[PDB]
DNA sequence: ATGGTTGGGTATAATGGGAGTCGTCTCGGATGCAGG
DNA sequence: CCTGCATCCGAGAGCTGAGGAACCCAACCAT
């Protein structure tokens, strides 16, 4: 079992770039977006329907919009005279590229995710989440200003990241906003308690947080944040008593009522 | 629960007991028209205070809780009468 | 191990403060705790109460300390002895561990006594918490008290 | 609406599945976190599961009634009830399939068994660590072809997928040793340190330097990593060309005259296998393509492939590369999983597997017959083995995990909602990684993680680390937990639950009460007959209308007190049941008429304490009501404590005296012993009166007079009748245990006036005087054993209600009569004999013989601690006696002994450790300290003896604490595998029986002597009699009950050597399904009586040998100076001893061949000859030259039940489970008829197994219930089939219990995964047979009074008959 | 028409984890390895 | 080729009562 060991090997069992390297791959990856507007041009289809049909021949018959119409569509692209099955060429080398540039960056994402354990999330789901922020950044990244690939990627990852955590932590569904704003007024609670020696009160943390913010609001937002307890909490030493074996039910109406 | 005004328990030795004794009409009513036959229950109450005798017991619903959760686990299961044709518990309220 | 402190009366709180658990974070299981744990070891003489215990599911899983003993900064429990030297007994009083303890003859608190000598031919002993007969002269330690 | 009569479980289809819903909940959201309300889509959604209110949609524009059907166009909600919602369920679509769980960790696996995989392929394939191999399409692996059903590592499939290929560096300042695009052979160096691996082209990767001519001299150019090289290696280039491309156009080179190109210091090269095609023009294949040899690729068609492989397009240097890798499909996890199932054809693998069958080898034929029970479960069950792999996962009704909002404004949730929340997240980020075409290993991890939420929402723990909640230890409750164990559904809600009209409270003795009542608290009735009383007030003018009387008995201070007598009104003639945990038989419930009072304690009669188990230091007992006139007649009638006298376990009282009763009866009934006169002889009445008068002779002394013993009493006081006696006894003249003459029933008596008022309440309380007069023993003192005969008598004779109220008459007077007796407990009163002394000076002088033995060498050790420990036994044995004697001569009226003697309290020991000394103590580790406490209770122990007793007293406190969960587990093992067994036929009309022998084999081999009179009234009472017996001129004829005096006649006729054994009917020869008959079960031992049609002997039978085990077999261990229950328990699940016996197998003749270094038995009959080895140090039950058996013992020990089936039979086993068991039962005291034993033993001896099939569709090794065969073999000879061969089986109860046909029962006992999904697979249909099914469907039980027996009586006047009879006529 | 809520982006470089568990006793089957 | 015998894994272990860790900007649907 283990799971995380296991994806840590299939993470190790591929070799990390060199400078040469990556910024190939980028090169690469850029002319095949460049290929890929230009066929579309030419052809006069939609730039995701042809950039899904190559994508789809790139990764071939094991990775399974059906065979008809790509196999139609991957005729037509072979209809060409010249100058644009080289277009073509280019196209599926930047997929490749793309693909090798993501599966060589894969451990920056664990090098970051590892330090957001503990909070709502377990490890390989914050993996899975900076997976995605790391193909955003290889989305979106430039090779002409001579930046490495991890600086890039790794703002893109961070908010994969957090936006995850913020998204997917509690029971309740919570805005991003307003987790924004609970995590603000825990942080402002804590220096004030440090500063004041005790824990601080709702007028207080009201004032230390600025203007529109009184002990009313204060004290509501610390009473949406409350998480939901466990109907199956053990009561007592023995395994015997839960906490849900202690609440009625107030809905369906007694024998008293229903005569 | 003395302090939740709860009922005592009528476990698995108490049905042994009233099993042994034959006393098959009153192991019914303790198992549905006393704790979660809610149609039973009710109409037990209204007949009781009206003056008349309690009516007829029916599943409890419990089993009910019972199928549903088997049927969350991937598990059909039915009751079916003696022809082997389906007799449904839920009143059709859970069939589309 | 942090319990609702039981206050019925006086007696109800200290014999609780006086409480020693088996079980707990990093304890015994109550389903499966054995013989072997339950039972009175002859080094308890002195040290935990051989009667006072639970009836139910957790006899012998939860003891008391018994009056005269002391838990040491090791973290172990010692109990008082009398040293006799020469058939007479001395009112140095020394705190022993059952290891310690292993090494002496200890007579009986009720061993008679003519001032301060032991005044009978026979006396009643523990070796290793073995029963046994004895002369004065090979008494080393002595009981404080029943 | 139809009866429900069958359950049918079976597996569920996606189609199913998608059918059940009512919509996919496809987001994590479960409310508002604002409005607190349903969010859209989520998993409390209405539009999917239905209203929270009823009658009502979500945004209100619908609010009404017969909206019903009704969804509203806004909102998308139902205008329904709101219960719905705990009924309709949802799903959710998985991207990927996933495995259900219980089909493959449940061992062993149902999916590998049909797929032939072992349990790590299966893990290896399913978590993503191993390929398997579709449609290899002819690759190759090391030299060999792959096949189908093949496993590949990574690399193994990396390399057949996309082929070979390493990059070795170059360092800078270094330079390659080969050209651009030369081929390279393994083991020729490109460097002075690198060596290649691999065969096959080599290419440079990024070369730091670029040399060009110019028409020549040469140039050099260095290259820097951010930029490109264009112009391929060894080609010209024209003025006005660029050569080495960069980001800036200012860096980039361009040459300034023609000249060739040539590329230096490679940064690193790659070698590849793979294979080279130059073109000129455009190619038709790009890369990524595959292809075939003899395909097109470039230049119309010039060039062809001549391998499979890759292909790709490299426009730098105009080449076509086919890096060489086949198309090989080889799939991981459910999806391969599924695809390998849904191409099984199981007719063919049927076939297969039948061939199979016939091979020689054993092992492969029971692997064949394990795998042919799943495909033939799956084909007769009409499921798809694909429907093991999930698609849809179903979603259950919110209701059933609710998100609740505590009274304090927190919320509180089920664990289900955070486990669905889990898998949704999962689904949806797969689908978004999917839609984004990511790489393999990133889609690899997505889907490894979603089977495992799927496993840990279906059964949580079961593979790796629980899910915990974030900052918990606690691991989630899935669906599993929520369904198996202890505080499962099955155990905690359905098999028991908890019930409205019930109460409890503390107990407090009742001595005034009727056997039939108990004193109920008015407090109490109030609230426990509410309805009732309501409408009670409503009949009488206290209250208008029922709200009025209900909030009349809201406050305390407004109730009046005519509600109290309308609360008399309400229950009268009603019963109540009371009930005392732990109910370890059906006597602790019982029902008793209330008796209102006032106080807070429920009063309880003094003579069922003994059935209920309970004494009055605290106990509490609960009071339940039934509601219904079937319910209270059923408590009237067969639960009214006055009707139940009898033991259903032994036949014997259960209501008799006991205690202070005893103690009364016992002193009035005890004649007084004096010693002045001692055996004086007399000529003349007249002289022994004078010599009496004079002092010299005691009233009650022994003389003789005129020859013939007598006393002075005899001779003075002589009544007419008993009124005369009990006059003189009230003016003082004589005392109640006297002895004087008293003439009653014409016949003059010399006894006292206690025996006289002794005979007088009996006949009294039976109102019969002659009865009476036959019912008791007149000459002796009444004490425990002669009341438990005068009351069975009084039973027998009389009826249940004369019984009854001599049984409470006897209570009355004991009560009394032990009140002013004076009986009392003082120190003095354990006296201490003057032997002890000398039986322990005489001790002090042995212990130091020993010694001496000791010290001069002719004692060891061990033989030293035996005689010391035999020494302290002998002495302690003669102080009991002493003790005993000096009570029985000197003081016969003591209290101790008084106790002791009459039954009342205490035994021997007790007294023993009271008065003379407490003896020999054991060490913790089990053995005896040499020093025994030579001191009683009385005089006091020391400190040192003290603490020696303390180890036996917590051992004993430990075993019982462990004795009494083993003791319960058995009886719950019990009940599950007896629990369907009723008596449901008068009879079956078998032949067969059994025979009670009234010899045993002697312990020493002597000769055959008789059992005891308690075994044989065990073994025979109530019994019928199979064949016709003669005996001492009386026929008992056959089909007779037998009663407890043809059982003594019975004895009496064996001791005069008339008869060796009594052939009877018995549960063992019964041929009822699903049950015994009336004859062969015999009496109601509860009723001395026939046992009536439809009463559920099985739990009775669980109930009675269940009972005793939980205190008896091996209360309060006093520690005083293989075996029990474990020896129970492994005759109960045919456990194979430790310390197992030698039997032999065949008949013969006994020769004993010993050498100085082996032992051995040989066996030797007319045909054949076997030896058995046993170890030396065993000991022998035969002798040289000797006759034994078939299964006949040859050493000491305990017996293989399944030996003993092999080698001698059936009945054999039978005879020996119930005699061994009921040796354990006898050994604690402990009184059990044989037919409880027997109808366990039934239950177990109830499989066979199949050793040639014969010419049914059976298989050699199949395990089947002997009823099944039967009735198929006779389908057989009637149609004339070859018939099937079949060996009898012998299982535990644990086995038998779990192989029971209904699953229901079998999953509500135990190992709840394994029972449902054996039966899902199989399709199992349930018929509700037994009773435990029944309960769990909240129905009729097929029992007592819902048996179809009796359930169909009507009843009608003679008047309504009489006008339907006319009715009749008339048309 | 106003807050409430949702989506996109930030550019030096960063590239394989962490809490943990060792005081249960049995039994029955499944299974791999030793021998002939 | 057969067989038995260590080895390992999983499911059991009485009832009742009481007990509680970034921020910013910009647009878009809801009401
Ligand atoms: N069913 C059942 N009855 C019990 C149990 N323990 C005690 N009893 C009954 O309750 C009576 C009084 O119990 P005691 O041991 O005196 O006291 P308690 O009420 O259990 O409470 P404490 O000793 O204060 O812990 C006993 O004599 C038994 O009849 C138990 O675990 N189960
Ligand atoms: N855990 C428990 C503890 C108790 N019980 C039940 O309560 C009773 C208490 O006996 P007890 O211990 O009060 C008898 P003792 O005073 O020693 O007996 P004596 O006067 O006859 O000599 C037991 O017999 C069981 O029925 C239980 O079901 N589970
Ligand atoms: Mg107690
Ligand atoms: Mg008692
Ligand atoms: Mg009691
Ligand atoms: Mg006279
Ligand atoms: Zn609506
Ligand atoms: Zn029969």
């Amino acid at each position: 079992s283990d799971p995380v060991r296991q994806y840590l090997h299939e993470i190790g069992q591929v070799p990390l770039l060199t400078l040469e390297e990556e910024v190939e791959l980028a090169r690469k990856v850029e002319e095949g977006m460049e290929a890929i507007k230009k066929l579309s041009e030419i052809t006069g289809l939609d730039p995701d329907l042809i950039r899904e049909v190559v994508r789809a021949k790139i990764l071939g018959s094991a990775r399974v919009l059906d065979p008809k119409t790509v196999e139609e569509i991957d005729q037509k692209l072979k209809s060409l005279p010249k100058e644009h099955k080289r277009y073509l060429h280019i196209a599926r080398e930047g997929e490749a590229a793309r693909q090798h540039l993501i599966e060589a960056n894969l451990r920056l994402v664990v090098s970051i995710a590892k330090k957001y354990t503990g909070r709502g999330l377990s490890f390989l789901d914050l993996i899975q989440e900076g997976n995605q922020g790391l193909i955003r950044a290889v989305e979106k990244f430039e090779y002409k200003r001579r930046f490495k690939f991890s600086t890039y990627a790794t703002w893109w990852i961070r908010q994969a990241i957090n936006r995850a955590i913020a998204d997917q932590a509690r029971t309740i569904r919570i805005p991003v906003h307003m987790v924004e704003t609970i995590n603000k007024l825990s942080r402002t609670a804590r220096q004030l308690q440090q500063e004041l020696g005790r824990e601080p009160t709702y007028e207080e943390i009201a004032e230390a947080m600025g203007p529109g913010w009184d002990a009313k609001r204060v004290e509501e937002t610390l009473k949406i944040a409350q998480e939901p307890v466990s109907l199956e909490t053990p009561i007592g030493d023995e395994k015997d008593s839960f906490y849900g074996d202690f609440i009625p039910d107030e809905h369906l109406p007694s024998p008293v009522d229903a005569a | 629960g003395k302090a939740q005004f709860g009922g005592q328990r009528f476990g698995e030795m108490e049905v042994w007991a009233l099993e042994a004794y034959g006393a098959a009409h009153t192991l019914q009513e303790m198992l549905t028209l006393k704790s979660d036959d809610i149609e039973g229950r009710n109409a037990a109450y209204e007949a009781i205070i009206k003056g008349e005798d309690v009516p007829e017991p029916s599943v409890p619903e419990s089993f009910r809780v019972l199928v549903k959760e088997l049927q969350a686990l991937a598990l059909d299961v039915q009751t079916l009468d003696e022809k082997d044709n389906p007799v449904d518990i839920f009143e059709g309220l859970a069939s589309k | 191990l942090s319990q609702f402190k039981d206050e019925t009366n006086p007696l109800s709180s200290l014999r609780h403060k006086r409480r020693i658990s088996a079980l707990g974070p990093g304890g015994l299981t109550r389903e499966r705790a054995g013989f072997d744990v339950r039972d009175v070891h002859r080094t308890h003489y002195g040290r935990i109460c051989p009667v006072e215990t639970p009836e139910g599911a957790n006899i012998g899983l939860i003891t008391s300390l018994a009056a005269y003993a002391r838990v040491d900064e090791l973290g172990f429990i010692r109990t008082p002895y009398r040293r006799v030297v020469g058939g007479v007994v001395t009112d140095e009083v020394v705190y022993m561990t059952a290891t310690e303890e292993d090494r002496y003859t200890i007579a009986q608190a009720n061993t008679p006594l003519e001032g301060n000598r032991i005044a009978a031919e026979r006396v009643v002993a523990r070796r290793k918490g073995e029963p046994v007969i004895v002369s004065p002269e090979e008494v080393e330690f002595m009981d404080v008290s029943p | 609406k139809k009866e429900v009569r069958k359950v049918r479980i079976a597996l569920a289809s996606p189609e199913k599945i998608r059918s059940w819903s009512y919509g996919e909940v496809e987001k994590p959201e479960t409310i508002n976190y604002r409005t607190l309300k349903p969010e859209r889509d989520g998993l409390f959604d209405e539009r999917i599961f239905g209203p929270i209110k009823d009658y009502e949609c979500a945004c209100g524009k619908y609010k009404r009634q017969r909206f019903e059907g009704k969804v509203c166009e806004r909102c998308g909600v139902e205008v329904t009830k709101s219960i719905v919602r705990r009924y309709r369920m949802g799903h959710i679509e998985l991207a990927t399939p996933a495995a259900h769980i219980w089909f493959v960790k449940d061992v062993p696996s149902k999916i590998g068994t049909l797929l032939d995989l072992s349990a790590t392929e299966l893990e290896q394939v399913l978590y993503f660590s191993k390929y398997i191999v579709l449609d290899p399409k002819g690759a190759i692996l090391n030299g060999v072809p792959v096949e189908k059903r093949q496993l590949l590592t990574d690399e193994e499939y990396r390399e057949l997928r996309y082929g070979k290929q390493e990059t070795y560096p170059l360092p800078p300042g270094v330079d390659a040793l080969v050209k651009d695009g030369e081929e390279v052979v393994k083991g020729q160096e490109l460097a002075p340190g690198v060596v290649s691996r691999l065969d096959g082209v080599a290419l440079y990767r990024f070369p730091r330097r670029v040399r060009v001519e110019y028409v020549t001299e040469p140039k050099d150019y260095r290259v820097q990593p951010h930029m490109n090289v264009v112009v391929p290696e060894g080609a010209r280039v024209e003025a006005g060309d660029k050569i080495v491309a960069a980001i800036d156009p200012e860096e980039e080179v361009i040459a300034e005259a023609e000249g060739v190109v040539h590329l230096h210091e490679p940064a690193s090269i790659l070698v590849v296998k793979a294979r080279v095609y130059p073109f000129e023009d455009d190619v038709e294949v790009s890369t990524g393509d595959r292809v075939a040899p003899g395909d097109v690729l470039a230049d119309g068609g010039k060039v062809k492939s001549d391998v499979y492989g890759r292909v790709e397009v490299d426009l730098v240097r105009n080449v076509v590369r086919v890096v060489e890798s086949y198309d090989i499909d080889a799939r991981m996890g459910a999806e391969a999983i599924q695809q390998l199932l849904k191409e099984l054809d199981l007719e063919a693998l049927e076939k297969e597997l039948l061939e199979e069958m016939k091979h020689p080898s054993r092992a492969r034929r029971a692997k064949a017959r394990k795998r042919l029970e799943v495909v033939r479960a799956f084909l007769d069950s009409g499921n798809r083995p694909e429907w093991m792999i999930l698609e849809a996962v179903p979603v259950l009704p919110p209701d059933l995990r609710p998100m609740v909002q505590v009274d304090g404004g927190r919320f509180a949730t089920s664990d289900l909602n955070d486990l669905y929340r889990r898998l949704i997240n999962r689904n949806n980020r797969l689908k978004k990684l999917l839609a984004q075409g990511a790489p393999e290993i990133i889609i690899r991890n997505e889907k490894r993680m979603l089977q495992e939420a799927v496993d840990a929402l279906l059964d949580n723990g079961r593979r790796g680390a629980p899910v915990t909640n974030p900052g918990s230890d606690r691991p989630l409750r899935s669906l599993t937990d929520i369904l198996s164990g202890k505080q499962g559904r099955f155990r905690q809600n359905l098999l028991g639950k908890r019930v409205d009209y019930s109460g409890r409270s503390v107990i407090v003795v009742g001595p005034q009460l009727k056997l039939h009542q108990c004193g109920l608290p008015k407090r109490m009735a109030l609230e426990l007959f509410k309805p009732f009383l309501l409408k009670k007030m409503e009949e009488k003018g206290i209250a208008p209308n029922v709200k009025a009387a209900r909030r009349m008995l809201e406050r305390q201070r407004d109730i009046k007190d005519e509600v109290w007598d309308a609360l008399e009104e309400v229950i009268h003639g009603k019963v109540v049941l009371l009930n005392r945990a732990p109910t370890l038989h059906r006597l602790g419930i019982q029902a008793f008429q209330p008796v209102l009072v006032e106080g807070q304690s429920i009063q309880l009669h003094p003579l069922v304490c003994e059935a209920f188990n309970a004494d009055f230091d605290g106990d509490q007992m609960a009071v339940h009501v039934p509601l219904s006139s079937f319910a209270q007649a059923e408590a009237r009638i067969q639960m009214l404590s006055a009707h139940n006298l009898l033991s259903p376990a032994s036949g014997e009282p259960l209501a008799k005296p006991s205690r202070d009763i005893i103690l009364g009866l016992y002193y009035i009934t005890q004649v007084r012993k004096e010693k002045k006169g001692a055996g004086l002889e007399f000529a003349t009445p007249e002289e022994a009166l004078a010599a009496h008068e004079r002092g010299e002779v005691a009233l009650n002394a022994p003389i003789k007079v005129a020859g013939r013993e007598t006393s002075v009493g005899r001779l003075k006081y002589v009544f007419a009748n008993p009124d005369e006696a009990l006059l003189a006894v009230a003016h003082g003249i004589v005392d109640l245990q006297d002895v004087v003459t008293v003439r009653y029933m014409g016949k003059r008596l010399e006894t006292s006036p206690g025996r006289i008022l002794f005979a007088r309440i009996v006949a009294e309380a039976v109102e019969d005087e002659k009865v009476a007069w036959e019912l008791i023993q007149l000459d002796v003192p009444q004490e425990k054993n002669s009341l438990k005969d005068l009351v069975y008598q009084a039973f027998l004779r009389l009826g249940m209600e004369k019984t009854a109220r001599l049984l409470d008459a006897l209570k009355y007077y004991g009560f009394t009569f032990s009140t002013t007796s004076g009986i009392t407990i003082g120190i003095d009163d354990a006296v201490i004999p003057e032997e002890k002394k000398q039986y322990l000076e005489e001790a002090d002088r042995k212990l130091l013989q020993i010694e001496q033995a000791y010290e001069m060498g002719f004692l060891t050790d061990r033989e030293r601690y035996d005689q010391i420990l035999q020494l302290w036994t002998e002495t302690t044995e003669k102080v009991t006696q002493a003790v005993f004697k000096n009570f029985e001569e000197n003081y016969p009226f003591n209290p101790l002994y008084v106790m002791a003697q009459s039954g009342a309290r205490g035994n021997p020991q007790q007294i023993r450790q009271l008065c003379g000394l407490r003896g020999l103590m054991q060490k913790p580790s089990g053995e005896t300290f040499e020093v025994p406490v030579r001191s009683s209770f009385r005089e006091g122990l020391t400190v040192l003896e003290y603490f020696i007793s303390s180890h036996g007293a917590r051992k004993g406190g430990a075993d019982t604490a462990l004795r009494t969960a083993d003791s319960g587990y058995l009886t719950r093992k019990l009940v599950d595998v007896t629990h369907e067994i009723v008596v449901r036929e008068a009879d079956c009309g078998t032949t067969n029986y059994i025979s009670v022998p009234l010899f045993q084999p002697d312990e020493v081999t002597r000769s055959l002597r008789l059992r005891k009179r308690a075994d044989i009234e065990a073994g025979l009472y109530g019994r019928v009699l199979a064949r016709e017996v003669e005996v001492l001129g009386v026929r008992l004829e056959e089909g007779r009950y037998l009663s407890m005096d043809d059982v003594h006649l019975l004895i009496k006729a064996a001791e005069a050597g008339e008869i060796q054994e009594v052939p009877v009917r018995s549960p063992l020869t019964c041929q009822t399904r699903y049950g015994v008959c009336q004859k062969c079960y015999g009496y109601d031992l509860s009723m001395a009586r026939p046992v009536s049609i439809g009463e559920a002997v099985g739990i009775v039978a669980a109930q009675s040998i269940g009972e005793p085990g939980t205190q008896l077999t091996m209360r309060t261990f006093h520690t005083g100076g293989t075996q029990g229950l474990p020896r129970v328990i492994e005759l109960f699940e045919a456990r194979r001893p430790k310390a197992k016996a030698v039997i032999s197998e065949i008949d013969g003749v006994v020769r004993i061949e010993e050498t100085e270094e082996k032992l051995s038995v040989f066996v030797e009959s007319e045909g054949f000859s076997k030896e058995y080895k046993l170890p030396k140090e065993a000991r022998l039950l035969v002798k040289d030259g000797d006759y034994v058996e078939a299964g006949q013992p040859l050493t000491r020990g305990a017996i293989d039940p399944h030996q003993l089936l092999e080698a001698k039979g059936p009945e054999a086993v039978e005879r020996y489970l119930v005699e061994e068991i009921q040796k354990v039962y006898r050994a604690q005291g402990v009184k059990l008829h044989d037919k409880h034993i027997e109808i366990v033993v039934r239950q177990m001896m109830k499989y066979v197994e199949v050793t040639d099939p014969g010419d049914s569709r059976l298989l050699e090794g199949q395990v089947l219930e002997k009823w099944d065969v039967e009735a198929l073999n006779e389908r057989l000879i009637a149609e004339g089939k070859t018939p099937v061969a079949w060996k009898p089986l012998l299982m535990g109860v644990t086995k038998s219990a779990l192989s029971t046909k209904s699953w229901l029962s079998a999953a509500s006992f135990q190992n709840t995964t394994h029972v449902l999904t054996e039966a899902a697979i199989a399709g199992k249909k349930d018929e509700l047979i037994g009773l435990k099914e029944n309960v769990i469907l909240g129905r009729l039980i097929p029992a007592g009074t819902g048996s179809d027996f009796v359930r169909f009586t009507q009843v009608v006047d003679q008047k309504t008959l009489k006008a339907i009879e006319e009715a009749r006529k008339e048309a």
